[PDB]
């Protein structure tokens, strides 16, 4: 209602188109996106592995990549609309101690949103992957 | 040897009583003993806009203690004005309003301390009170007698024991662990909890709980439901309208951790409905609570059902001194050069975490 | 197999709610039972006056059955009148309406039965709850919220925790074992008693309670009193001017047993003075309580200390349903023949008291 | 009320028996309670050791307190109007309450049929016929 919102929102609707293609992307080929980047991830930090393995169930691996969906789903969102304020204040804000809490090495969910960074990004335009790069780079900074 | 302390204006009330620490007026007791010392104190309760007293010395001030019910916000901004500032101190539980992650990640050496303990007694009596008032249908009760009236069919119909139902808190930190300490002669049906940590087995067997691994398997099955839990994401907003409908038909609800945890006018709609027979608590958002916040006027079918407080549980008398107590002996461990802090007192030392 | 049973008119309410089996309307869920038994079953609140239902059938029924929330007294003058009368029941606990010393020293043919144990949690959970509400001040927070303000100091100045304070129940039976065993969690300094006899050893440990043999040595170390005593000479107006000037400054006192065990305007005075902080309970003296009652309006100096109800805390829902149950286990020794009867239910087995 | 008015006006300007016998009581109610104590142990030797409800030195004490009570309850009942005041404040639940104390009821009954003896014999043969009257209302409801 505000009237910068305002502004955002008719640029999706009347002007550039770039926004659109890049949700086309990221909503098409979206499990695409979570198998290739979980399988990097897991080879970069084989912390799946017995002792500490956060992540070392079968159960425990798919929560892990339940988490990366999120995160994929909220910069999909924050593409759509005007910018990345939705993705502060429903992804970031308690993040870092609530992670700390639950045994989850932080700067491993940073590597993960690098790999789906590289994923996604390969299957646009030059130009559509530096506009949607600065996305990911936003949530890559919070937790790094 | 400079220390600012933002407090709440008592006013008259200040004079009534001498344990009332936690005021403008009274200081937490311990002005004289820093006057006795070479220490300057400005004390004010001017904290809001960019012409205030606080940040009028803010670029001076060497310690700064505040207070979780009336709480000076230690922004970045703020810190990067605050050229000689090494100490900043909770009268009190709860750093919500404090920066800690811009301090720590830029490696700024101010400490931050509470006195952790001092209100977790208090919150659990009052998580107890509010079960007892809403499933035993105490406030349209009381209403009766002052308003001259005597009809006890209205009052039976909606009252309960709590002996015999299932009761789960989300969280079992100090608090939740002493509100399941206190239900155990009451004789509940069972006693469960959810929680992103186990309880050790001993402490488990001690209380007869039951961890529960999922959110909406716990309260599927719960007659009474209570928050005792930190705000994050994932805990911002949990209690939202699909959750709610996941509870069983005619609960009661209690929270005293924060109300951002709860979607305000989701619950309402809950207590309207029948979903939820009752709420009560605390703790709003925005907090102190706007005049026309939804949770002041809504009931239930019979128009009760709503035991809710301003946010004072953990400002009674017995913990405002164990406040002022604990304030003035992390004061001293610093002015001494000692830094001997209590280890459970310390959230940073320097800007960086302990473990 | 005449019967007669009064109890009061819930009106509307009876509708809302079909466990409220307690009233005219719901005639405590055995009426198809007795119907297809083979007896006529008379229901009516109509109990005062020599022109009353009540009176219209004393001379003709076998079984009258009474609830101590709408209590029809029976008299000597109505026990001459009653020639075929030969069992009288209780559905609850409480026996004050009934002559027991008239039908015993007669030697008349009448048993008297009530149904024990089936209130006691009820009432100890609500002495729980009351102490809480006055020792942290819940009345006039929530107060506050209702009629759309915000003031924490003008709360928080007479809050205290229960933790820490001295605890004393006058009488030590069912009731008043149950308050002290719900107590031990809270971490009181020390739980005391005062009885015509002595509780066992052992019960004694469990909780650690400590004996007091005197009665003004027992009020003048207490922070806390609760009432749990019946009703004879030298219990009858036992809280007097003179007793309670042997109590502590400032102390809360409870009262869920008999309300001329006080003297009314006696307890108001010292409300208003500040020798007591706060009152509260639900029985009162006359009752129902007459629109100008002096325990409606009285309050302490600051406008608090009152947390009064009508009689209602033996009527849960929960409650209700336990004394439907043992009245017809009760009805049914009897109808049978066997006389079968649980032993601690039995107040009177033919005009004689037993063991 | 007028009924209560006619009783007192009666004690303040029409007979003198009530006057008598409210000086007796109170003029000598010491011995009546020490002497009526030792008559009431020799019938009922239960201050002896066994149940003995009275048994101890102190628990002797509190019986004749106890005593006491009802002499200065008959008392009051004499100087006004009637027996009222002695059913409302001394045998509400009486039998119910001493039972639960251990003491048995029918030896409280005989501690007043003894201080009924004492008390009468300082009187004159009218004053005691009239006097009588009112222990025997306390002794009615014990036995
Ligand atoms: C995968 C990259 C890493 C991994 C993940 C992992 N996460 C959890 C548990 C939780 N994750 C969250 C996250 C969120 N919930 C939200 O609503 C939001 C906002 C959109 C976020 C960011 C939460 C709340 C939890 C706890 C509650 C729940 O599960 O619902 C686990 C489980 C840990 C355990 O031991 O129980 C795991 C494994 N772990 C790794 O090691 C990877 C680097
Ligand atoms: C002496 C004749 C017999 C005797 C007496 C005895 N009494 C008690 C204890 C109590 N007596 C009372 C009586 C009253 N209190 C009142 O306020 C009134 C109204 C005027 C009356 C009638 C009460 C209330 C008690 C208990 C409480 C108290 O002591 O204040 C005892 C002590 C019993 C014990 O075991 O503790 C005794 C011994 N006992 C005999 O055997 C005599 C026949």
């Amino acid at each position: 209602l505000s009237p910068g919102e305002l502004d955002r929102i008719k640029a999706f609707v009347t002007s550039g188109e770039s926004r659109l293609r890049i949700a086309e992307t990221l909503t098409g080929s979206r499990e695409r996106i979570i198998k290739s980047a979980g399988d990097a991830l897991f080879q970069k930090r084989p912390d799946v592995v017995s002792p500490g393995g956060n992540a070392y169930g079968e159960e425990m691996t798919a929560t892990c990549l339940r988490d990366m969906d999120y995160y994929l789903r909220l910069i999909t969102y924050g593409v759509v609309a005007g910018d990345v304020t939705p993705i502060e204040e429903i992804g970031l804000v308690g993040v870092r101690e609530m992670y700390k809490s639950l045994g989850t090495p932080v700067d491993a969910v940073a590597q993960a949103v690098r790999e789906m960074k590289a994923v996604a990004t390969g299957m646009m335009s030059g130009d559509d992957a530096a506009e949607a790069g600065a996305y990911f780079d936003y949530v890559i900074g919070a937790m790094e | 040897m400079k220390i600012v302390l933002v407090l709440y204006d008592a006013g008259k009330h200040a004079a009534d009583e001498e344990k009332l620490y936690g005021c403008t007026e009274n200081k937490l007791g311990i002005a004289n003993w820093l006057k006795d010392q070479g220490h300057e104190l400005i004390t004010t309760s001017d904290k809001e806009g960019g012409n205030s007293v606080l940040d009028q010395h803010i670029p001076d001030a060497d310690i700064i203690i505040t207070t979780p019910f009336h709480p000076a916000y230690i922004t970045k901004e703020r810190i990067d004005k605050a050229k000689k500032l090494k100490l900043v101190v909770v009268a009190g539980v709860g750093s919500d309003h404090i920066d800690l992650d811009y301090i720590n990640q830029t490696g700024k050496k101010i400490s931050v301390l509470e006195v952790t303990g001092s209100n977790v007694v208090s919150v659990a009596e009052h998580v107890l009170m509010t079960m007892l008032v809403l499933v035993r249908n105490f406030v349209p009760a009381h209403e009766q007698i002052i308003n001259h009236d005597w009809e006890v069919a209205a009052i039976a119909k909606d009252a309960y024991d709590i002996e015999g139902k299932t009761i789960a808190t989300i969280g079992a930190g100090r608090i939740g662990y002493r509100v399941l300490e206190r239900l155990v002669p009451f004789n509940p049906k069972e006693l469960l909890y959810y929680d992103y940590q186990a309880l050790p087995k001993d402490a488990e067997e001690k209380v007869g709980a039951r961890r529960v691994e999922n959110i909406e398997e716990l309260v599927a099955q719960a007659d009474i439901v209570t928050i005792n839990a930190p705000l994050h994401a994932g805990t911002k907003g949990l209690i939202n309208k699909e959750l709610l409908s996941k509870f069983k038909k005619g609960p009661w609800l209690v929270n005293p951790a924060r109300g951002a945890i709860c979607v305000a006018e989701d619950v309402a709609a809950a207590l309207e409905s029948g979903q939820l027979r009752g709420y009560g608590g605390d703790v709003w958002f925005p907090q102190p609570a706007p005049k026309d916040h939804p949770w002041r006027d809504m009931r239930n079918k019979y128009g009760a059902g709503n035991a809710m407080t301003p946010h004072y549980s953990g400002t009674t008398l017995d913990a405002q001194t164990r406040y002022a107590e604990g304030t003035k002996n992390i004061l001293e461990s610093f002015f001494t050069g000692k830094f001997d802090y209590r280890p459970q007192d310390i959230i940073l030392l320097n800007g960086e975490y302990v473990t």
